[PDB]
RNA sequence: GAUGUUGGAUCAGGACACCCAAAUGGUGCAGCCGCUAUUAAAGGUUCGUUUGUUCAACGAUUAAAGUCCUACGUGAUCUGAG
RNA sequence: ACCAUAGUAGGCCUAAAAGCAGCCAUCAAUUGAGAAAGCGUUAAAGCUCAACAAAUUCACCAACAUAAUCCCAAAAACUAAUA
C-alpha cells in the first residue's frame, strides 16, 4: 500500500515519531521493526545514520531494505564538522579531500539506487562532489 | 474660430504622371482658363 | 402550390408575423414556421398584400389574386388561363438528378488515398 | 527534437528601491487657486514619456485620461505582489498628481462661483507609458500581470516592451505607405478641399484624423 | 451554472462546447466550473 | 453643445463623417494568394552540434558492436528496467538507445538499409560486444512480451530465426 | 383668456428587474429545511389596531401577502382627513 | 499523445519543513528526466507539468441582461452600373 523512506541513526530505533506517525498510519507494527531495524543497525559502531527503504504490505506487514549511510552524514563526518553551513557557497563549513571523495563513493557504491547503475567510481565520486557542493563543504584536490 | 485658411506650396507642384493624366502639355502652360461653377455659395463664409 | 415556399437563410424561425385583437392582452405574435403550419395561403397573402400601393385599389385588386396550396383548381379557373409566367428563382437540382453522363463528365479534385477508410 | 538558444541577461542590473513609491493623496504644495480645466491637456498625441529608458516593459496608453490616486493605488499593490523582488524593478513615468479638480455639494442651482477642491488628477496622453518595467524576466511574465493593471485603466492600455513598440510603429507607417486608396485624410484636410476645413477643427491638421477627442484609433493610417 | 461575460477554463478538466449558439464550459470533475456565455 | 473632449464619444457632423468613410485604409490585394502560389524557395536545415554527435556516435556504434539487435521498445516499471539493465551488465551485454529522427536516414544512406522497416515503430538498440547469442536471449526469454526482431551481425541482416541458430 | 394639485374608494391596462404556483443547473446539497443562478407573465398576490398619511411598527393568517409604470392611473365617477 | 528511476526527505531552520512555510544553494547518475511550475499532505503518501523516446501541426490574441397601449413598409443574394 506505500513505501516508506526514512534516513533513521545506527543505534537508535524507538516506538515514536518519525517511525510512529509514518510507519503507524499504515497499520505496521513498530516493535518489530525496532527490534529487526536494530539488530541489522546496532551492528553499525561507526555511529552512521542510515537512510532505509520500508515497503509495507496490504496485509499491513513490512519489509525493509537497510541502505548506506546518507553523503551528507558521510561529509559531515569527514570534514569533521557539526552541521552545514546556513548559507551554502557564500560560506563554506569544512574540508574534504580527492581521497575523502574516493572513500565515501566507494563506501556508497552499493545503494539500491547505485546498484543498478554501472557507472565508474569517477561520475559516483562526482555525485558525492555535488552533494558536498550543497552542503558547503569544499574540496581540495592534491 | 473658423478662418480663411490656407493652402501650402506643395499641393501645387505637379508630378510627372499628372501631365499624362490630365492632358497637359509639359513643356508650355496654357493661356486661358474656361471657369464654370458647379456648386452653390449659399452656407459658404461670406469672402 | 403556395404550401412548397422556400425561405432564403434561417428566416423560417426568425420571422415573426404580428396580430392584434384589440382586446387588452389580445397581442399574438407567431413565427414563420408555425403560420405557415396552420395556414398554407397567410404567408404568400401577407407577402403580396404589403407590395401594393395603400391606397382603397389595394382591397379590390386584392380580391382578384387566387392562392391554392396544393395544385388543385376548380375548372372554371383552369380554363380560363390565358399565359404562364416565368419562375422568379433557379431551382437547383439534388444530387440523385444528374445524368450518369454529367457526373462521370465532371473532374475528380482530389487524389483519394487508399488505405483511408470512408 | 531541437534544442534553441535560451535568451540570456548579464548586462541586467537590479537597482535599490525595486517596488514603485507610494504616491501622496494631495500634493505637499496644495494649489490654493482654482484653475480652469483644459480638456486640451488630454487631446491628440503625446510630447514627453513616449521613449523608454532603463526598462524593457511598460504599460502604453491607447487613449487619453484623467488618472487620479484611486488608480495609483491599483497599479501599484498589484504591480508590487505580482512581481519578484529579485529579478524584477518598476518605475513611475507618470507624476504624482497635480491637477485641482473642482466640485458643487449636491442640490446646487448653477451660478454663485466655481465650487471646491475634491480631488487632484495627473492628465495622460494617449501614446505616453505609464509604468516602466526593468528587469531579466522574458515579456511573456510582465505581459502576465501588466493586463490587469492595464485592463483597469480608465483610458484602453496595452502591455509592451521594446520590439513590440517597435514592430507595431513600422506597421503603422507600412499601412501608410501600402494605402491603396488615392485619398488620406492628410491631403484633404490639408488642402482644404471640398471646404472640409469648415467642419474640421484647427487641431485636425495636426491630429490628421487619427485622433477625435479623448480617443484614440490605432486602425486610422 | 452561471451567465458570464468571459469564459475561463478554472482546471485541466473543462471542455469548452458551443451548443445551442452558446459557448458553455462543462466540467465532469467538478459541476461548480459550469458557465455560460451570455 | 458639448466641449471639445468628452466620454460619450461625441457624434459626427455628417458632412465629416462622409469625409471618414472617405478615407479608409484599403490593404494592398495580390493577384495571386501565396499559399496558392508554388512551394516556397528552400530553407534548409544544417547539422547542430547535437546532429554531428549523433552520427559520429552512430558510426561508432556499428564499428563496436559485433552483434547489433533490434528489440522493440515496451514499456516496462522502472524496476523491470533497471533490473533488465543489471542483468545485461552481469553478461556484459550492452543496451543503448538512439532519436530515430537522427537514427533514421543515416541508415538510408548505404550499407544497412535493410532495417528500415524496424525503426518506423518503438526500438531499442541492443549492443553486443564479443557476444554470445545465447546469453542475449536468457533474458528475452524470461519476459515474453519484450520480444527481438534482430538486425545487424558482421555486417550481415539476421532474423529471429536466425538468432535461434546462431545461439544453439 | 386655469393642463384643478396628497392619500383612500371603485375599476384596473401594461413591464419583468418573479413574491407565489411550474420546469430545472450549483452548493460549504445525505434527507428536511435552505442559500444562490437559469427559463417561464394565463392566473393570483388577505383581514385588522395607531396615524390624513403612502412608508413604518404591531396582531392574526395565507401558496404568496412582489418591485414598478400608467399626468406620483383613475375627482365632467366618488371622498377632502390632509 | 505518451510517459515518468537516481544522491536526496541538498543544507539551514523548524512540531514536523521532505520539489512544493520561508531563507541559501543550484550541484551532480542515467540517454533522457527542475535540488521543481501546478494542486495535494500535519509531515509524509499521492496526482499532473516540464526530459527523452513515438510522432504529426492547423491555430491562438475570442465574446457582454432589460420597461411599462401593440412588432413596426412589404420584401430580397444576380441577366452586366461610372447606370
Ligand atoms: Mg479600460
Ligand atoms: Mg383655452
Ligand atoms: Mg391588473
Ligand atoms: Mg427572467
Ligand atoms: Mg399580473
Ligand atoms: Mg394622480
Ligand atoms: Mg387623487
Ligand atoms: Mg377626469
Ligand atoms: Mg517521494
Ligand atoms: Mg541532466
Ligand atoms: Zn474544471
Amino acid at each position: 500500500s506505500g513505501m516508506i523512506r526514512a534516513i533513521v541513526r545506527a543505534g537508535q530505533a524507538r516506538p515514536g515519531p518519525p517511525l510512529g506517525p509514518i510507519l503507524g498510519q499504515r497499520g505496521v507494527s513498530i516493535n518489530q521493526f525496532c527490534k529487526e531495524f536494530n539488530e541489522k543497525t546496532k551492528d553499525i559502531k561507526e555511529g552512521i545514520p542510515l537512510p532505509t527503504k520500508i515497503f509495507v504490505k496490504p496485509d499491513r506487514t513490512f519489509e525493509i531494505k537497510i541502505g548506506q549511510p546518507t553523503v551528507s552524514y558521510f561529509l559531515k563526518a569527514a570534514a569533521g564538522i557539526e552541521k552545514g553551513a546556513r548559507h551554502t557557497g557564500k560560506e563554506v563549513a569544512g574540508l574534504v579531500t580527492l581521497k575523502h571523495v574516493y572513500e565515501i563513493a566507494r563506501v556508497k557504491a552499493q545503494d539500491d539506487a547505485f546498484a543498478l547503475q554501472d557507472v565508474p567510481l569517477s561520475s559516483v565520486v562526482r555525485s558525492i562532489i555535488g552533494s558536498a557542493r550543497s552542503l558547503g563543504i569544499r574540496v581540495v584536490k592534491d | 474660430k473658423f478662418t480663411r485658411s490656407r493652402i501650402p506650396d506643395k499641393v501645387f507642384q505637379p508630378s510627372p504622371e499628372d501631365h499624362e493624366k490630365y492632358g497637359g502639355d509639359p513643356q508650355y502652360p496654357h493661356k486661358l482658363h474656361i471657369v464654370t461653377r458647379i456648386k452653390s455659395t449659399k452656407r459658404r463664409p461670406y469672402w | 402550390n403556395t404550401r412548397h415556399i422556400a425561405f432564403s437563410g434561417n428566416k423560417w424561425e426568425q420571422k415573426v408575423y404580428s396580430s392584434h385583437t384589440g382586446y387588452p392582452g389580445g397581442f399574438r405574435q407567431v413565427t414563420a414556421a408555425q403560420l405557415h403550419q396552420k395556414d398554407p395561403v397567410a404567408i404568400v397573402k401577407l407577402a403580396i398584400y404589403g407590395m401594393l400601393p395603400k391606397n382603397l385599389h389595394r382591397r379590390t385588386m386584392m380580391q382578384r389574386l387566387h392562392l391554392f396550396p396544393d395544385e388543385d383548381i376548380p375548372e372554371d379557373i383552369l380554363k380560363n388561363l390565358v399565359e404562364e409566367l416565368p419562375q422568379p428563382r433557379k431551382v437547383p437540382r439534388r444530387l440523385d438528378e444528374y445524368t450518369q453522363e454529367e457526373i462521370e463528365a465532371f473532374p475528380r479534385v482530389w487524389s483519394p488515398p487508399e488505405d483511408y477508410r470512408l | 527534437k531541437t534544442l534553441l538558444p535560451v535568451p540570456t541577461f548579464e548586462d541586467v542590473a537590479i537597482p535599490e528601491k525595486p517596488k514603485l513609491r507610494f504616491v501622496e493623496r494631495v500634493p505637499l504644495v496644495p494649489k490654493v487657486r482654482r484653475e480652469r480645466k483644459n480638456l486640451s491637456d488630454i487631446r491628440g498625441p503625446s510630447t514627453e514619456a513616449t521613449e523608454f529608458t532603463e526598462g524593457r516593459f511598460a504599460i502604453l496608453a491607447l487613449g487619453g485620461g484623467y488618472l487620479h490616486w484611486g488608480h495609483f493605488e491599483m497599479m501599484r499593490l498589484t504591480i508590487n505582489r505580482s512581481m519578484d523582488p529579485k529579478n524584477m524593478f518598476a518605475l513611475w513615468r507618470v507624476p504624482a498628481p497635480f491637477k485641482p479638480i473642482t466640485r458643487k455639494g449636491m442640490g446646487q442651482r448653477m451660478g454663485g462661483g466655481k465650487g471646491a477642491i475634491d480631488h487632484y488628477v495627473t492628465p495622460v496622453k494617449a501614446g505616453r507609458l505609464i509604468v516602466e518595467m526593468g528587469g531579466r524576466c522574458e515579456f511573456k511574465e510582465v505581459q502576465g500581470f501588466l493586463d490587469l493593471v492595464a485592463h483597469k485603466l480608465p483610458f484602453p492600455a496595452k502591455a509592451v516592451s521594446r520590439e513590440t513598440l517597435e514592430k507595431m510603429r513600422k506597421d503603422q507607417e507600412e499601412r501608410e505607405r501600402n494605402n491603396q486608396n488615392p485619398w488620406t485624410f492628410e491631403r484633404i484636410a490639408t488642402a482644404n478641399m471640398l471646404g472640409i476645413r469648415k467642419v474640421l477643427s484647427p487641431y485636425d491638421l495636426t491630429h490628421k484624423g487619427r485622433y477625435w477627442g479623448k480617443f484614440y484609433t490605432p486602425e486610422r493610417v | 451554472f452561471k451567465t458570464k461575460g468571459v469564459l475561463k477554463k478554472r482546471c485541466r478538466d473543462c471542455y469548452l462546447v458551443k451548443r445551442r449558439g452558446r459557448w458553455f464550459i462543462y466540467c465532469k470533475t467538478n459541476p461548480k466550473h459550469k458557465q455560460r456565455q451570455m | 453643445g458639448s466641449k471639445a473632449v468628452t466620454r460619450h464619444r461625441r457624434v459626427m457632423h455628417f458632412e465629416r463623417q462622409k469625409l471618414m468613410a472617405v478615407t479608409e485604409y484599403i490593404p494592398p490585394k495580390p493577384t495571386i494568394n501565396p499559399r496558392c502560389l508554388p512551394p516556397p524557395p528552400t530553407p534548409p536545415q544544417e547539422e547542430t552540434g547535437l546532429v554531428r554527435l549523433l552520427r559520429r556516435e552512430i558510426a561508432a556504434v556499428f564499428r563496436d558492436n559485433r552483434m547489433i539487435a533490434v528489440c522493440q521498445h515496451v514499456a516496462l516499471s522502472a524496476e523491470d528496467k533497471l533490473l533488465l539493465r543489471h542483468q545485461l551488465r552481469k553478461h556484459k551485454i550492452l543496451m543503448k538507445i538512439f532519436p530515430n529522427q537522427v537514427l533514421k536516414p543515416f541508415l538510408e544512406e548505404s550499407k544497412y538499409q535493410n532495417l528500415l522497416p524496424l525503426f518506423v515503430g518503438h526500438n531499442l538498440l541492443l549492443v553486443s560486444e564479443e557476444p554470445k547469442v545465447k546469453e542475449m536471449v536468457r533474458i528475452l526469454k524470461g519476459i515474453p512480451f519484450l520480444p527481438l526482431l534482430g538486425g545487424c551481425i558482421d555486417d550481415t541482416i539476421l532474423s529471429r530465426q536466425g538468432f535461434i541458430n546462431y545461439s544453439k
